[PDB]
Formats: structure tokens, sequence, C-alpha cells
């Protein structure tokens, strides 16, 4: 079919919708009212001690970066996959872990302070040198440099979004820890709002739903991804000798990934008419994968209670 | 970087006859990830733009004639026309773009002709020339197929080629041979000091070259 | 479908200091990159670098680097393309190509018609015409040839006609190459030589790019 551009196309009111920007502020405060509340919940001295033994924080490291983007360059290259394509997983691979993932630690209920300050530690050495593995992993696709085009304000900006509320949270327990029902039961309230809002609101914002065109493969190493990095993950904790409880977290941690910084990428780097379906491919992606976290979620609860 | 060497570089096929231009690249080209055997074939008519024929090394492009057929793997690659038209007469390239763009060196398609009987002729400066304080001897050859002929000046039994100038023609339509020129320029004042200006011919239609000789 | 405008011929001086502008205007400019290929005279094609509007990223060759320049205008929808260092050899043929570009540029589908750049001094003068004519003691035979050497014309727009002699029949006309700053043309035509003092012949050359048709009439020596 030689190369041609996909029909799919993108309205310029896309550019500058204020329909846009509230979803971007209601997803800040979201963020925001999740990182206060889920902060609340945590002391200084086990976060203190975990920092000083980065062993944890190490095999994390080493498993998020060392390992990852490599396995996704070898899963990209067996499954015939295009440049596009390719470079999208890429970006995802390397990729440091997502927030959510947090919120997912959350139903773990395992370290979380080690939780926080390995997702911390990981946005840390993404923006200290996540271009250069980006470059030497995508030898021969997108000859270009690339590397000024990688986000960098958003990763400050995240960083921000992510210490302040932990920070304010651990100060206010340290010293006057007298108001905390009230708070978590406002945060939880305006976040039920919030994502009954951002529900309704997304359905109409992104239209055009033709996202079941991508082609079988990509959605079966899409679903994959997400699997062999919590396997990879899990295996790694077990053989290095570290208890039940401090595992869970790190495994969580080192599967899921942030796909902001790839949409944005995505977008810069190429028109989004170039781009067909996979514009849609790492939105739901994440989604897919919070859905495989909910079956993990089912085999704690196959597991504690049995 | 990768290099594209073309080996016959220059053929002439009548109406059916096989022309399989091949040129092998530098490295293997092709893609492990993809298999798309990043390469294309392209078509240049004389005084017109480069038209695209073959894309992939594989597949043709839209509105082409059937003819156009391209075969290759690896750093092996062959483009065949089999039943060449007059129109057929053009430059291919196959250029590649699997790590960086480049050219190749070019193929040009010529009309075989049974024999080629070349004739001389040559003329000195006119008259009115030396008055403007130059001179310029003259000699074309006329009705030749083969490329391959060499062209040189005798004066007083020495060889001198130096202050040469040639041209060739460029195979009009009316027949399947051209014609070549060459000029010898001087400035006054030393024209007429050795006089003789002697020219001649080797090409491979005959053994012996052809040699025209100048009085006064 | 889509067609690709070139700016024009282009003559200028040593001075460099020269843009090309190419437009196509048949879909969404940003969809597809631009790459610009240098000819130059029986050489051959040469690459020099391509052009991506959406990011207005460039790149260039290695030989190219220093001197080429890309530039894109999406209101106009046209490419720019600079040297700022020219040489009397860089006269080529530039052309714009239109390729699609997902990680690596795939092919160049649609090429523009062509753009020729010269770089000389210019200094336009009128040529000077002079025929040629046999009789130095030669026997001649049943066809014997003739022409009319032009000398000191700068510019390539110059025609050269036999009206009086054998038309387009038997006649050739040698491209002119450039040597020391002036390139000469020549050409030739044959005629019997019964029917050649009968009827003279006389050449016509035709220089539109100046205001010179001077006509003359050989004679034989």
């Amino acid at each position: 079919n030689a190369s041609a551009p996909f029909n799919f196309t993108l309205p310029p009111n896309f550019g500058k919708r204020p329909t846009d920007l509230a979803l971007s502020v209601i997803l800040v405060f979201m963020l925001f009212f999740i990182m206060l509340s889920l902060g609340c919940t945590m002391e200084f001295s086990k976060i203190k001690a975990h920092l000083w033994k980065p062993k944890g924080l190490a095999i994390a490291l080493v498993a998020q970066y060392g390992i990852m983007p490599l396995t996704a360059f070898v899963l990209g290259k067996v499954f015939r996959l295009k440049n596009i394509e390719a470079l999208a997983i890429l970006v995802c691979g390397c990729s440091p872990g997502g927030n959510l993932s947090n919120v997912f630690s959350l139903a773990m209920k395992g370290d979380m302070n080690l939780s926080i300050v390995m997702t911390t530690c990981s946005t840390f050495c993404a923006l200290g040198m996540m271009p250069l593995l980006l470059y030497i992993y995508s030898r021969g696709i997108y000859d270009g440099d690339l590397k000024d085009k990688v986000p960098y304000k958003g990763i400050v900006i995240s960083l921000v979004l992510v210490l302040i509320p932990c920070t304010i949270g651990i100060v206010l327990k340290s010293k006057r820890p007298q108001y905390m029902r009230y708070v978590i039961k406002g945060g939880m309230i305006i976040i039920l709002l919030c994502s009954v809002a951002v529900t309704v609101l997304s359905a109409i914002n992104v239209g055009k739903s033709i996202m079941f065109a991508m082609t079988p493969l990509l959605i079966a190493t899409s679903s994959l991804m997400p699997f062999i990095g919590f396997l990879l993950g899990y295996v790694l904790s077990a053989l290095f000798c570290l208890n039940g409880r401090c595992r869970r977290t790190v495994s969580m941690e080192t599967g899921c990934a942030n796909v902001q910084l790839c949409s944005t990428i995505l977008n810069v780097a190429f028109p989004p008419e170039v781009i067909g379906p996979l514009f849609f491919f790492p939105l739901l992606y994440m989604i897919f994968q919070l859905g495989e976290g909910l079956l993990l979620i089912a085999i704690f609860w196959c597991y504690e209670k049995f | 970087d990768i290099v594209m060497t073309q080996s016959p570089s220059s053929l002439a096929v009548s109406a059916g006859e096989k022309v399989t231009m091949s040129c092998k690249s530098s490295q293997s080209l092709f893609n492990s990830r993809t298999r798309r055997n990043y390469l294309a074939w392209y078509q240049q008519k004389p005084g017109q733009s480069p038209k695209l024929l073959i894309y992939w090394a594989s597949t043709r492009e839209s509105g082409v004639p059937d003819r156009f057929t391209g075969s290759g793997s690896g750093t092996d690659f062959t483009l065949t026309i089999s039943s060449v038209q007059a129109e057929d007469l053009a430059v291919y390239y196959c250029k590649q773009s699997y790590y960086l763009l480049t050219f190749g060196a070019g193929t040009k398609l010529e009309l075989k002709r049974a024999d080629a009987a070349p004739t001389v002729s040559i003329f000195p400066p006119s008259s009115e020339q030396l008055t403007s304080g130059g001179a310029s001897v003259v000699c074309f050859l006329n009705n030749f197929y083969p490329k391959d002929i060499n062209v040189k000046w005798k004066i007083d039994g020495s060889e001198r080629q130096n202050g040469v100038l040639n041209s060739w023609t460029d195979q009009d339509s009316k027949d399947s041979t051209y014609s070549m020129s060459s000029t010898l320029t001087l400035t006054k004042d030393e024209y007429e000091r050795h006089n003789s200006y002697t020219c001649e011919a080797t090409h491979k239609t005959s053994t012996s070259p052809i040699v025209k000789s100048f009085n006064r | 479908e889509v067609q690709l405008q070139q700016s024009g011929p282009e003559l200028v001086k040593p001075g460099a200091s020269v843009k090309m502008s190419c437009k196509a205007s048949g879909y969404t400019f940003t969809s597809y990159i631009i790459h610009w290929v240098k000819q130059k005279p029986g050489q051959g094609l040469e690459w020099i670098g391509y052009i991506n509007p959406y990011n207005d990223g460039t790149k260039y060759n290695e030989k190219f680097k220093g001197k080429g320049t890309l530039t894109s205008d999406k209101s106009s929808s046209t490419a720019y393309m600079e040297l700022s260092s020219l040489t009397s050899e860089d006269s080529a043929v530039y052309y714009c190509a239109r390729s699609y570009y997902d990680g690596i540029p795939h092919y160049f589908d649609y090429w523009g018609q062509g753009t020729t750049l010269t770089v000389s001094s210019a200094k336009t003068t009128p040529p000077s015409v002079y025929p040629l004519a046999p009789g130095c003691g030669d026997t001649t035979g049943s066809s014997v040839t003739l022409g009319c050497l032009v000398k000191g014309y700068f510019p390539e727009s110059v025609t050269v006609t036999w009206n009086s002699g054998s038309l387009s029949s038997s006649v050739h006309t040698f491209p002119a190459l450039l040597q020391s700053g002036l390139y000469t043309m020549s050409s030739s035509v044959t005629v019997p030589s019964s029917t050649w003092p009968s009827q003279t012949v006389t050449c016509s050359v035709a220089h539109p790019a100046s205001s010179t048709t001077v006509d003359k009439k050989l004679e034989p020596s």
C-alpha cells in the first residue's frame, strides 16, 4: 500500500479548547489531593532509614533502567513493529514509574516510604540521564538527535507536585496530628467528585472512537509489557533476598510507567495526522495496566484472606 | 557511510534485450525489524526531472508500465525492463535510504548500431579572426556510433595536446549515431611559426587511424 | 494531483546571498518532509539535506553541512534553501522532493521541475560570429560541411539556424561547455558540392538575451 498518512485528524480547537485546560487543571488538583492524603499516612523515620539503605532503591533502578529498555527493544525487534510503534513502546519502557503506581502501593500497604523515595529517585534519574539511553537504544529510528525534544519543565513540575504535598503531610503529622479524619473525608469526597467529572468530560473530549483499528500484535505486546515488567520485578526482588512486604511495592512501581511524557514527546515529535490510532495508545495503555493491576489486587485478596 | 557503485554504467538495447542494472551498495542495507529492504529505483529522462519507478526494491509505483521489474535482497539488486521501448532511455541511480541518502553513479541507455563510418572535417580560423588578435582551428567527426574515440594533434612531428577543447552532441533522435567536435585556440603572434596542424583520429571501427594534414 | 513549483533560474555573482524557494500546495504541508538534491552537469545526482516543517528540523549532508541552510514557512507552505557561499564551480541544478517520514525517509515520490543556479561574473556582451569555409587546396567531395563559430557570448540563450541551408536535415549543434569564463558552441551542416555554388547558405544567430541579430554569408577561400 506504499506509504500514506492516516485519515485520522485532530480539530484545530484541540490546541486551545477551554475544556482541555479544565481537564489539565482538574487532573493537577486531583494529583495534588492524592499526594497530600497519601503522604498524610507517612512518617520520616522509615523514609530516612530507606534513604540510608539504597539497596531496594538500587535494585529498583537497575530493574527499571538497565533491563527494562533492553527487553522493550528486544520485544520491539521480535514483533516486527513499525518505526513509530517501536519508538512509542521504547519511550514507554524507558519512562519512569508512574504516580498512579503509588496509589496502587496504597493497595499493597507495604513499605510506603520506600515506594515514595524509590519513585522520586527514579524520576530524578530519568531527568538526569534518560536522553542518553533513549538515543543509544533508538539507533536506526528517528535519526534526529531528539535530545532537546524530551520535556524537562514537565519533569520538574511533576517532581514539585510529588514532593510538596508529601512534605507538607509529614510536617503536619509530625507537628500537629489532630485533624486526620476531616482532611481524609474531604479528600475522599473531592477525589470522587473529580473522578466523576473527568470520567464524564473525557468521553466527549476524546471523540473519534476508532481505537479498535489498531493491529492485534501491537495490542498484544502493549498488554504483555506490564505483565512482563511485573514478573521481572517480582523475580528480581525474590531472588535478591528481600522480605515480602518490601518487594510487592517495588515490583508494582517497576511494572507501572508514566505515559504523559510519552504523549508529549510523541505530539512534539510528529504531527497528529501522521500518527494514527497510536495517539490514543498511551492513554488507554495505562488504563489497561490499571485493570491488570486490579487482577493482581484480586490475587492479593486470594492470599491475605487464605 | 554507504556508497553505491554500478558495474555496467552504460548499455544499449534495441527492442527486447535484457538490461539488468545492478548496484551492490556497500553493506547489507536490509532492516531486520521491518521487512522492507530500503531501496529506491528512479528514472531521469534527459531534460526532465527524475521520476520514481520502484520503491522498497520490490514494489513498483502505480501508473508505471508493468515492464519495469525489480528483484533483489541483501546487497544484490536487479532492475529489468525486458521489452525496452523508445521512451525507456534514461538514467537510473538506485538511490538508497537505509542510513544516509546517497545516489548511484548512474547508468545510461543507448541504441545499438551495426557499424559506424565517421567522416572527418577540419577548418582553419577565419580571415577576420586573425585581425581580432586570436585564432582557432576546429575539427569535427560525424556519424560515429561508439563512444570510445580519441583525437590528437601532430604539429611538425610533435605532439602538444595542450589547450584543446572537446564537445559531444546528445545523440539526436533522427539516427542512433552522433558527432563530436574539437577546437584549438591560440592568440596572435605565434600562429604562423609552425603551420602544419595535422589531426589524427583513432576509432575502434578501423585499425588504421584517420589522419588529415593541413597546408598553409 | 500535487505539483511542486520552483523559484526559477538564478544567475548570481560570486558574492553569494542566494535563496531558492520551493512551493507545494496540494496536501497538508506538515505531513511530509522536503529534500534538496543537487545535480552537476553530466555528473549525476547528489544529496544535500532534508527539512521537516512540523518541528522545523533540518538535517544536512557532511559536504553541505557548512553552507546548507533550510527554512520552512507554514503560512506560505514553502521551503527555502540558502548557501551563503558560492563559487564558479557551484553552478548546478537543484531539485526539491517530497517524501514521507515516519522514522526514516522512504522515497522521493514527487519532484520539482528544477532550479538552475549559475555563479559567474555576468558581464553579458554581444557575441562574435565567424563563418567556416574550405578551399585550401582540398579536393572536397560529394558533400561539403560548413559551420559558424561563436566567440565571447556569456548567456545560454542563443540559437543557430540555416534558413538557406539544409534546415533541420543533417544539422548538428554541439552543446557548449564553460571554459575561461566564456564558453563557445558550434554548428555543422552538410551540403552537396554540385548545388552549393548555385545556392549560397547563410547562418543566422539568435540571441534573445541581447539585442544583436547580426547575419553574414560565408565565402570560400
